[PDB]
Order: structure tokens, then C-alpha cells, then sequence
């Protein structure tokens, strides 16, 4: 019984930083790379970054290279992404997967994911 | 380890038009993956060129 | 372009109830399923409830069946969500979406929210 | 270019119990003037010991 769960994120002006958490369980996660997926309003779903299953690989898209950065802590089965400059056109909803056979299979468990606004 | 992080760090912290929480999020990021140092500050001095009033 | 605004809410005493309305705009509304969903803030989204496109199929979460009841109108654009018995838990910023392709297939457009505050 | 300054930024950076400000001013501390290093580490840890709960 897989179980990913987000948090973090609200309302905040442009300009600003926020830091978001995914708290994972019922896996070895340590085994698993990771990955976060937004979606905007009227588009598809939209890749923003992945963290292999030990660390020190880290991947970013271009949308937000040098302004999202992506860690993990294999021993509290935690999963963070750090945003900064963020820019009227990043609110969305976040999410949280699970990678199976790294980016070769494709993604079996999501979790509820978190609203980001970014509004005056 | 990476002379580079250290050095955008210092970068960072002399930032005028920078506010406390943009400050403390960029030192985060170095803190965070090491590697994007060069990336961070690309963005950061951006972000900071934006915010002068001169 | 699609619009969606939430209206009512607000400050109510433990064990009281409120009633939300959601005005849907520039689409078809009679075919797309509509949905309401809650996030505290700092904290992620959880899934409240939702209603087909005619009507006649209701889903609701665990928390909060047999409390929160969902109805549309599709002759007026609107819908509606009434919360009862509520509780200091319940307290969120709680939001009207539209899933496209039918229930498992995610969101593509939600509105600006509104505010449930309950306390003493 | 200092050993003794670098192995101390480290240190400072990642002391638990400190908060944003105090790390980013012994930090600070490190760049103005490289012969005190020692020393403010020493201070730093000080502090960080006494601004940890149990």
C-alpha cells in the first residue's frame, strides 16, 4: 500500500522562494528515483525535475533551470524542492511520483500534490 | 569541495537588492545541489539586477 | 477562456454549517464532471467531492461522509457544496474544479477559492 | 585559499541550531577578515551548543 503525501506551498507575491516537501512510505525509497511533475492551468502535465534512487544525479527542465532545486533524505523517506525567483506563470499544481526501472517505465504512484499561486 | 559554491555564496550575500528571503532561498539551493552554483547565481544576479531603483 | 468563481464562506463557531456556490463560465458545464477541493494553508490538497456530469453520480471522501453533501445545476451553471457539522479541522481554503476526460484523469482548470474558518 | 577558513565555513554552514541570520553572520564574519577564523568558529559552536533544546 503505497502512500505519497505533499506539502508546502500557498500564496506568495513574484519574486519570492518557497520550499516544498513530499513525505513518502510503505517503500524502501531509497531504491526508487524520484521525480516532480507540475500542471498549469489549460495545459498538460509538465516535467520540472528528478533525483536518483542515492542521490548526487539530479535533472532539470529549462522552464526553471537555476531556480528549482531538488534534494532527498533517504533516511526520514523525505523528498524536497526549493523554488526561487518564482514568476507568475509557475502556479500550478504539484506533484510527487515514483519512478519505476528509473526513466525507463514510467510512473505508478502519484500523491494528491499541492496548489502553488503566485499572484499581487 | 567546490570552490565555485563558496564564492557564489559570498556573491550572494553582498546582494543589494536583494531582500532576507531571496538571501536565505539561493543559499538554500547551494545548499541543497552543489552542482547548479553557477546556474543560482546566473539567476540570482538577474533577479537582483532586476531590483534596483537606481 | 474558461472561468470559475467560488462565492460564500467564512467564519462559523464548531458544529455550526455553511453552504459554498461555484459559477462556472464559457464552457459546456452540463459535460464535463465537476469537483470541490480543499487545502489548508501550508499544508497539501485533499479531495472532497465530486459529481458526474448529469447528476445521479455522487463520490464523496472518507473524512467527511454523511457531512458534506454536492448538486449541480446545469440549467444556472452552478454548484454547489454544503458542509455540516463541522469541525476546527475542517478549516481550508477550499476550491471548484473541473476534470477533464472524465474522474481518474486529473484537473485542467480550478478557480480563485475561498476561505472556511471555524473556530471559537 | 585559506584551509583554516574553509574547513570552518563548512563547519558554520552546517550547524543545526543556529538560524539564518546568526549563520550568515559568522559566515560573513570568515570573508572580512581570514586570520580570526579560528576564533569564530569557536564562537559560533558556542552559541550553537547553547541554542539547542532537548
Amino acid at each position: 500500500e503505497v502512500q505519497l503525501v505533499e506539502s508546502g506551498g500557498g500564496l506568495v507575491q513574484p519574486g519570492g522562494s518557497l520550499r516544498l516537501s513530499c513525505a513518502a512510505s510503505d517503500f524502501t525509497f531509497r531504491n526508487y528515483e524520484m521525480s516532480w511533475v507540475r500542471q498549469a492551468p489549460g495545459k498538460g502535465l509538465e516535467w520540472v525535475s528528478s533525483i536518483s534512487g542515492s542521490g548526487g544525479s539530479t535533472y532539470y527542465a529549462h522552464s526553471l533551470k537555476g531556480r528549482f532545486t531538488i534534494s532527498r533524505d533517504n533516511s526520514k523517506n523525505t523528498l524536497y524542492l526549493q523554488m526561487n525567483s518564482l514568476r507568475a506563470e509557475d502556479t500550478a499544481i504539484y506533484y510527487c511520483a515514483r519512478l519505476r526501472d528509473g526513466f525507463n517505465n514510467g510512473f505508478d504512484y502519484w500523491g494528491q500534490g499541492t496548489l502553488v499561486t503566485v499572484s499581487s | 569541495f567546490n570552490k565555485d559554491q563558496q564564492s557564489a555564496f559570498y556573491e550572494i550575500l553582498n546582494m543589494p537588492n536583494l531582500n532576507e528571503a531571496q538571501r536565505n532561498g539561493f543559499i538554500q539551493s547551494l545548499k541543497d545541489d552543489p552542482s547548479q552554483s553557477t546556474n543560482v547565481l546566473g539567476e540570482a544576479k538577474k533577479l537582483n539586477e532586476s531590483q534596483a531603483p537606481k
